[PDB]
């Protein structure tokens, strides 16, 4: 099953054979063993084609690279020609533009009977939006490269017969497509020349001479490429037309100043990349990475301009110019070319716009592609400086392992109790004897001449090997190495010239954990205490190259099986017991903080920050520097050579990538027990690898920046996030100081830290760069946020340009690229302060996912109707228009709600849901058609899935396909699961024992379906749920082979069988429909009630008679009512009559504004808004259940039989033992003063405090966005609560009659079940 | 008689008790002494506690440099031996002054490996850093020469040879700091890069009353199509701050100047 | 009677002698024990200056003291651990940089 | 006469005996106060001596395992 | 005369038995100098042996240590 989007690096080794079997000639790859190796038994009768062999009977031998080329298609080709696709894209283009019309509709309707609206309104809005889609650059291009991408993926699914080569001839360009290879055939004239007369392409296969006698009476030239550049090329394009819509809509609500760059600048530069690659190659791309530095200097000159502001632009400007200068030297440009090769960032440096249009333009650097990647050079860029000797000064260690017992020793006083009992010598530390004996520790001042003393501290095993409750971590579907007995097995064996003499069986983590015959944890700790590590079987350590990035090449490594599991248990024990002493992240921004709690742990107050990459510290480390710390982490524990294993392993590896189809160089049969060294392969590695020991690495880098603190007396406060550091320091000033020279003040401060932080990490053999660390005062960017001072900054181009029709959600589902696309919008829409451009983007690309899953679904026959096999008639636009109205909840295809502009977290998706339906319904003239669309059918669904879907409903169309890859899981895991524990966890009547404890959770009265699911997962029957999921895609079901190998049915006819169902589910209408419950749900007139009746129609057989409680509350929308209010008026509602209401007012302080005052989005204020494993689980467990029930006396009755099978202690002792946010930017809330106390009694009750604040400050934002802040004519707003569907809820406990009468002391195993 | 047995008995006992009254006497006297003599001890213990902190210092400094090297480290014999021998630093981690590593860098007599120079220089490079020039660039003319045509728009225009003499006349001058800066801070206000250029003409002193430069050329064609607009008569007491930014000589002895 | 004072006497002055003698040897005890006792402390007195500041002078000069690596530390740290426990030699072939 | 100087005389030895043992009794509660006094100190000295010798040995018999 | 006789002889042998028992008691709280002055020979004798370590340990200094 090909996927749709790009999801490996781009390398064209093999593309290298394709060309020798037709005749051609190109040198992609740097090994020449491909150029006379054998060809395979495919790709090889190419010969023998007759279509092949037409196609390139009139072009030259000769060929050129696909880099130089790739810019000249992106431009060159547009859907004019013949495609042999018969149900053509651009076909159904007006439905969509209606759908997205319409959608432009009820939102507007929905945002009016809200109460938000807009005060100007323009007639001309629907034209508007009708012009900016049908005139854009990239729409005809984009469906033309859809087509293209149906067309291959078809062609790779096939590559075995005669349907797997296609011919396209459009204009000026012809392509040919076979099993996953495209041929090109591109005029000569389009291709830039160089001075010497031949194109630039071809300056670094051919010479001069050869390059003109090859060509001769030719116009038509050949390149050959895989069938991921086509992929790539239409990412490419749909992101270039998400981006232009966007930009072009949004000049419709804002025309005076929007939040988006521009339409025009972003063609540009679009064009100016493109002419830059078209020169340079694949080359070009260093100067394309430029795009994301120039554009955080350009943000950082926007403020007060300091002499030292402008140096991180000087230096962004000089280091593009060499990098111009140096890399268009050899190449011989023409004079007229070099002036046009210096418009990219040429256009960017003479910018001139808002922060926020800057920090929107940093979102597009994937435009332009990716590199092709080398294993060579890859290898190369590692090795360089990952065997270099360095040299180190004793002294800053010493201090810097002093510090490390500091931070350690300080953690454990301030937590569970006071000190350590420290059994050690009392002679060697004379000075903290005082402090041990009167039970204190000393604070920072002092601790200048005792910090050798803590080398003199001993302690027992403070930390145990323990609380791992995760069985997920061990099985993850990740990738290994083979052993070394076998490992020139994963190469391609006709490339290698011999048969490898022994071949592998397994290669994935979750085939080889399943038939692991002796796992636990104590068994990987005697495994690692013992050196088996060592073992020569043990040692490969393979290369992988990195997914989609613009570096030269980037890799991570492999290990085998159990080596891979004694990094996980090093990860998972360093994680829970250390690295707790180290905060990692502590992002804050002052500026947004009160005074005298910043000034208290500052000991005014003016920070200052630089951030420092932490990455390059990874192939740094050496052993002589992180012996000590590992050794203090091994005695903290009861281990002896657990977390030494990298420095001990892999330096005794021989370093390769392993990639199918070019092996490493002069790799024969003879030399395979011990192969040489080469451009790609290597011996001494000394540093670390990516990933490998984070943790620790993290807690030296800590260790140094608070030494660094301690020797220079300034407070410092230091954040991780990613690959980043920021270090910020805090400076006091004793006031009366102005406000110009205190930030220079704490700029220079800044300065001091930052030299003498390159100090210590360059004495400890880590090297920082000063010309790439610099100093910001109020701009900081970090992780996910980025603030101007105290101003947040907007980024949403980030995720909205993501939206396509297609992805991969299992099968080509419809309800997951759906699901998927609203997740988008929902995640786009927190940023930003526009609406309508990520919902018209949405719109468009929904309906257009419908009709290509429709017409072209891979997992079927070509030519197949997914609408007409199901209704027999033709999919008419009615029908699915009214598809996507109906919410998901009540079994429909609508996941874009507009109440998800306010708030993020909702309280029910089933009042939300029938509150949106019936609005929708009301606009249209069709009103009468509410009660026979959401009464439905209910389904046949046990008690298994209402714990799991507590607030739900049964109906058989709101399902997905989880339960299906569940049930495959399991029956996988009874054919094959020798493993010895998982056996044990899943024995013969587990299914049987899930479904008793399910149905007696639910036997209470009343029945509280929350309660019961929250209780569910700490069962055992709770982690064999959690342990059966781990399949993620739609390519495990079909490539592993233990899963294909229970005989039974093939999965493909269920799941087409399955799909057809699904499809029949939605689209026909009145036909899975019932009449008893239309009948029961006349004359409601309220939501409440509805929701109420429905939830208890439905689950009948699982709730006979008792009633269920817990599960519905009232929508927010129905439940308040705005005001908005004058300075010069009086509340209606107030003067007449009880009448509780929420108060919201405006405050005028505005402390900081950027660039301007006129929007309040732009504006900030003063604002303010060692126990065991299963002793926890055991003892949460035995408090809620305690909890629930009170008023009876079989509280401990029912303990025991859940309490009996996780904890060895019994009952008496365990009892001794015993967030909603928003969807708006956080510049308004610190401008407004919500005030609740005046709702007098509080109409507990039935309203949830956490988003009325939200719904408020959401209704302000909405309200007043595109209006200036001095033309705003309303002073506060009233929120009347309408007393229709608020209710007050009377305490109520849980009553249980029965016990479980089941035995659950059977499991008396290890891991995540009973420990002794 | 018996009087007198008792008499000399008394007497004798009276002796022997003097005489032990004498032994009682020099017992204290030696007791006393003792006592007295052990002053100097008392104090000795003040003296103790720094050696004590002195060598607990030495101890764990030591023992954590013992223990974050190899068991195989080579001294500074088998060091010099080994270098003898290629390049090639000894396996295992030797152990420098910097006094000594450092004087001998420049003394290139008996051939110090390059790989020890090259992480020697590394190490001592970020000594001298401070809070002034941490992170301060350096301009040369070529650099802001560079720099500053990527502001002015098209090309052959007559403010490139008005950069050009700037650019020549801070480098004679060396005054290519303050010159930037002046650029950049008159870029900061949003002034276009010419008048930023001008500003610069009639802002620095070095500037202030500075004959043109001259340029030879053979005739109409050396210079651009773009400068062909900007031609006067030389006149007799040209001011570069004035707008005369060059003078061009021809080979017949035509004078043409170039003003903005 | 004259008997018995005569013997009386002479046992009191044999007791009297008998103590004498005791506190003779008593003071030679004591006075051999305050010459012993005082005879090497000016040699622990001037050891004491001499130790304190050669330890302060190998202190001092462990500040400029500079470290190379070399690639041969992390093997002979696994073969000496290796040796710990069940010590025999690392099975083959032989590690990176064995000497 | 002979016998009252004979009675004086021997109550004159007996008041000088009781004075030198007064005197001796005196002498022994001054030298177990010196003792007591002076007890402390040293065992502290020695113990600190032989703790700091024990570790200096500790660091040579690291060290000389290296050469 | 004779009574007087006997009453002073027996306080003078008395007197001269409490005398021996001080003398005695003496001469046992005397004797247990020994144990208490061991450890100050004892501390003595380890300077030496301190000395003559840290003494090893600055020439071993040397060998290591490249220095001019
Ligand atoms: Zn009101």
């Amino acid at each position: 099953y090909p996927d749709a989007r790009l999801s490996s690096p781009i390398v064209l080794d093999q593309c290298d054979l394709v060309t020798r079997a037709c005749g051609l000639y190109s040198s992609y790859s740097l090994n020449p063993q491909l150029r006379n190796c054998k060809l395979p038994k495919h790709i090889y009768r190419l010969k023998y084609d007759v279509t092949v062999t037409k196609f390139l009977s009139d072009v030259p031998v000769a060929t050129l690279p696909i880099d130089f080329i790739v810019p000249i298609l992106l431009k060159a080709l547009s859907g004019n020609g013949f495609c042999p696709v018969e149900p053509r894209c651009q076909q159904f283009l007006d439905e969509i533009i209606k759908y997205t019309m319409q959608d432009a509709l009820f939102l507007k309707y929905y945002l009016k009977n809200v109460g938000a609206q807009e005060d100007c309104v323009d007639d001309h809005f629907q034209e508007k939006i009708l012009s900016s889609i049908q005139g854009n650059e990239f729409l005809h291009q984009m469906f033309f490269w859809y087509d293209l991408a149906i067309l291959t993926r078809r062609g790779r699914l096939n590559r075995g017969n005669s349907r797997s080569t296609w011919f396209v001839h459009d204009d000026l360009i012809d392509i040919l497509g076979y099993g996953d290879y495209v041929f090109w055939k591109i005029p000569i004239s389009l291709l830039p020349l160089n001075t010497q007369g031949i194109p630039h392409a071809a300056m670094d296969w051919y010479q001069t001479s050869v390059f003109k006698e090859a060509v001769q009476g030719h116009t038509h030239i050949v390149s050959v490429s895989t069938a991921d550049v086509l992929i790539m090329c239409k990412d490419l394009i749909t992101c270039r037309f998400n981006t232009t819509l966007i930009s072009k809509i949004a000049e419709v609500e804002d025309p005076v100043c929007s939040d988006y760059p521009n339409f025009k600048i972003v063609s540009m530069l679009y064009q100016s990349g493109d002419y830059l690659l078209s020169i340079l190659g694949s080359d070009g791309y260093k100067i394309i990475k430029f795009l994301e530095p120039l554009c955080l200097a350009k943000i950082q000159l926007c403020s007060k301009y300091t002499e030292r502001k402008g140096r991180f632009l000087t230096q962004m400007h000089l280091a593009v110019n060499h990098t111009l200068e140096e890399i268009t030297e050899i190449r011989a440009l023409k004079p007229s070319q070099a002036h046009k090769i210096r418009e990219f960032h040429r256009t960017l440096i003479r910018l001139e716009m808002t922060p926020q249009q800057l920090c929107e333009l940093f979102s597009i650097q994937k435009h332009w592609g990716h590199p092709v990647l080398h294993s060579e050079t890859a290898i190369q860029k590692v090795k360089k400086h990952a065997t270099v000797l360095k040299a180190l000064r004793p002294i800053v260690i010493f201090e810097t392992y002093c510090v490390f017992k500091y931070s350690i020793a300080k953690h454990y006083f301030d937590s569970q109790g006071s000190w350590y009992s420290v059994t050690s010598d009392r002679n060697l530390t004379p000075g903290l004897n005082s402090y041990i004996k009167r039970n204190q520790f000393p604070p920072l001042p002092m601790i200048k001449e005792l910090l050798w003393e803590f080398y003199h501290l001993d302690h027992p095993p403070l930390f145990s090997t323990k609380i791992i409750s995760d069985l997920s971590i061990f099985i993850k579907d990740r990738a290994t190495a083979v052993e070394r007995t076998c490992w020139d097995a994963v190469f391609e064996p006709n490339v290698l010239g011999y048969n490898p003499p022994h071949k592998f069986s397994t290669k994935r983590v979750p085939e080889q954990f399943l038939e692991q015959e002796n796992f636990s944890i104590e068994n990987v700790l005697s495994y690692a205490q013992k050196l088996e590590y060592l073992l020569p079987q043990y040692r490969n350590f393979s290369f992988s190259l990195k997914e989609k990035e613009l570096n030269v090449g980037r890799t991570f490594g492999k290990l085998p099986y159990p080596t891979r599991n004694v990094q996980t248990l090093c990860e998972a024990l360093l994680a829970d017991g250390l690295a707790k002493a180290f905060p990692s992240n502590m992002m804050v921004v002052t500026e947004r903080e009160q005074k005298e709690s910043l000034l208290h742990q500052a000991s005014t107050v003016r920070g200052s920050s630089f951030v420092t990459d932490l990455e390059k510290y990874n192939l740094a480390f050496r052993y002589e520097f992180t012996a000590p710390f590992i050794e203090y982490c091994n005695r903290c524990y009861g281990v002896k050579n657990v977390f030494n294993w990298m420095h001990y392993t892999i330096p005794q590896c021989y370093m390769h990538v392993s990639d199918y189809y070019n092996p490493p160089h002069n790799l024969t049969l003879e030399n395979r027990n011990n192969p040489p060294e080469g451009p790609s392969s290597y011996r001494g590695h000394m540093g670390g690898i990516e990933g490998l020991q984070q943790k620790l690495w993290t807690s030296i880098s800590c260790a140094q920046i608070s030494l660094v603190e301690i020797k220079t007396g300034f407070k410092l406060r230091s954040a991780v996030m990613g690959d980043n550091q920021c270090i910020t320091v805090l400076s006091v000033f004793p006031l009366e100081t102005d406000a110009d020279e205190q930030e220079q003040s704490a700029e220079d401060n800044a300065a001091r830290v930052a030299a003498s932080l390159a100090k210590v990490t360059s004495a400890c053999g880590i090297f920082l760069k000063p010309d790439e660390t610099f100093v910001h005062s109020g701009f900081i960017y970090f992780g996910k946020k980025q603030y101007l001072n105290g101003v947040q900054l907007p980024q949403s181009l980030k995720t909205a340009t993501r939206m396509a029709p297609l992805s991969d959600a299992i099968f080509d589902d419809l309800q997951g690229t759906l699901a998927s696309i609203g997740t988008a919008f929902e995640r786009s829409i927190s940023e930003t302060r526009h609406i309508f451009p990520c919902r018209i983007t949405a719109a468009f690309h929904t309906f257009f996912s419908v009709r290509i899953l429709q017409y072209h679904h891979l997992g079927f026959n070509k030519g197949f109707d997914l609408g007409q096999l199901t209704l027999g008639k033709p999919l008419d636009f009615g029908t699915i228009s009214l598809a996507l109205a109906v919410p998901q909840v009540l079994g429909g295809l609508s996941f874009l709600n507009p109440e998800k502009c306010f708030y993020r977290n909702l309280g029910d998706p089933v009042t939300s849901g029938l509150f949106q339906l019936k609005t929708y319904l009301r606009m249209i003239e069709m009103d009468d058609l509410f009660l026979p669309l959401i009464a439905k059918n209910p389904g046949n669904c046990t008690a298994i899935d209402f714990v799991l879907n507590p607030s739900g409903l049964n109906v058989p169309g709101s399902q997905d396909l989880t339960s299906f890859l569940r049930q495959i899981v399991r029956r996988t895991i009874t054919l094959s699961a020798k493993n010895k524990l998982i056996n044990t966890l899943f024995h013969a009547s587990a299914d049987f024992e899930d479904e008793m404890v399910c149905k007696w959770l639910l036997s209470s009265t009343p029945v509280m379906s929350r309660f019961a699911a929250d209780i569910f997962s700490r069962t055992p029957s709770g982690k064999r749920l959690q342990i059966l999921g781990y399949l993620e895609g739609t390519r495990t079901l079909l490539a592993s082979k233990i899963i294909n190998n229970n005989t039974e049915t093939p999965v493909l006819d269920r799941l087409r069988k399955i799909t057809l169902q699904r499809w029949s589910l939605w689209f026909s209408y009145l036909d899975h429909c019932d009449n008893i419950l239309a009948e029961a749900l006349t004359q409601i007139t309220c939501t409440v009630d509805l929701a109420q009746i429905l939830r208890e129609y439905s689950w009948a057989h699982i709730l006979e008679g008792r009633p269920l409680i817990g599960a519905t509350l009232p929508c927010m929308i129905e439940q308040f009512k705005v005001v908005w209010l004058k300075p010069y008026e009086q509340c209606p509602q107030c003067s007449n009559a009880g009448k509780p209401f929420v108060s919201v007012a405006v405050k005028k302080h505005i402390v900081s504004a950027w660039p301007n005052a006129s929007r309040i989005s732009w504006t900030i204020g003063d604002g303010i808004p060692c126990p065991s494993a299963a002793l926890r689980e055991a003892i949460e467990l035995a408090s809620r259940l305690t909890w629930v029930t009170q008023g009876s006396s079989n509280s401990d009755l029912l303990i025991k039989p859940f309490l009996e099978a996780r904890v060895n202690l019994s009952v008496q002792e365990i009892l001794q033992m015993t967030s909603f946010m928003a969807n708006r930017m956080s510049n308004s809330a610190t401008r407004l003063i919500v005030s609740t106390n005046t709702l007098g009694e509080f109409s507990d009750s039935n309203i949830i405090f956490q988003n009325v604040i939200n719904y408020a400050v959401a209704l302000f934002d909405i309200k007043f966005r595109n209006t200036e802040a001095t033309d705003i004519q309303y002073n506060r707003a009233h929120l009347h609560l309408t007393k229709c569907c608020t209710r007050e809820v009377p305490a109520q406990y849980l009553t249980y009659t029965s016990t479980l009468d089941l035995d659950l002391t059977r499991y008396r195993e290890n891991e995540l079940i009973y420990d002794n | 008689h018996s009087f007198e047995e008792v008499v000399q008995t008394l007497a004798s006992l009276a002796t022997v008790v003097q005489q032990q009254t004498i032994a009682s006497e020099s017992l204290e006297q030696r007791i006393t002494s003792l006592e007295n003599g052990l002053k100097p001890v008392y104090d000795m213990a003040k003296t103790i506690s720094s050696l004590n902190r002195v060598c607990a210092e030495m101890v764990a400094k030591y023992d954590l440099l013992v223990m974050t090297t190899g068991r195989a480290t080579a001294t500074a014999a088998a060091t010099e031996a080994y270098w003898a021998e290629h390049g090639q630093p000894p396996p295992g981690p030797s152990l420098y002054e910097e006094s000594a590593i450092r004087g001998k860098i420049e003394s290139r007599d008996e051939t110090v490996p390059q790989s020890v120079r090259e992480a020697f220089n590394n190490l001592d490079s970020t000594t001298s850093l401070t809070e002034e020039n941490f992170g301060k660039p350096d301009i040369s003319a070529k650099d802001l020469r560079n720099i500053m045509y990527d502001h002015l728009p098209g090309f052959g225009t007559a403010f490139h040879q008005l950069v050009q003499v700037i650019c020549k006349l801070g480098k004679d001058s060396n005054s290519l700091d303050i010159i930037h800066a002046e650029f950049q801070a008159s870029l900061a206000e949003g002034d276009s890069p010419q008048c930023a250029l001008i500003q610069i003409t009639k802002r620095v002193p070095i500037f202030q009353d500075a004959a043109p430069p001259v340029i030879h050329i053979r005739s109409r064609g050396d210079i651009p199509r773009a400068c062909q607009k900007s031609l006067r008569p030389v006149p007799p007491s040209p001011k570069i701050d004035r707008g005369w930014v060059c003078v061009f000589q021809l080979q017949d002895g035509k004078t043409l100047g170039l003003k903005i």
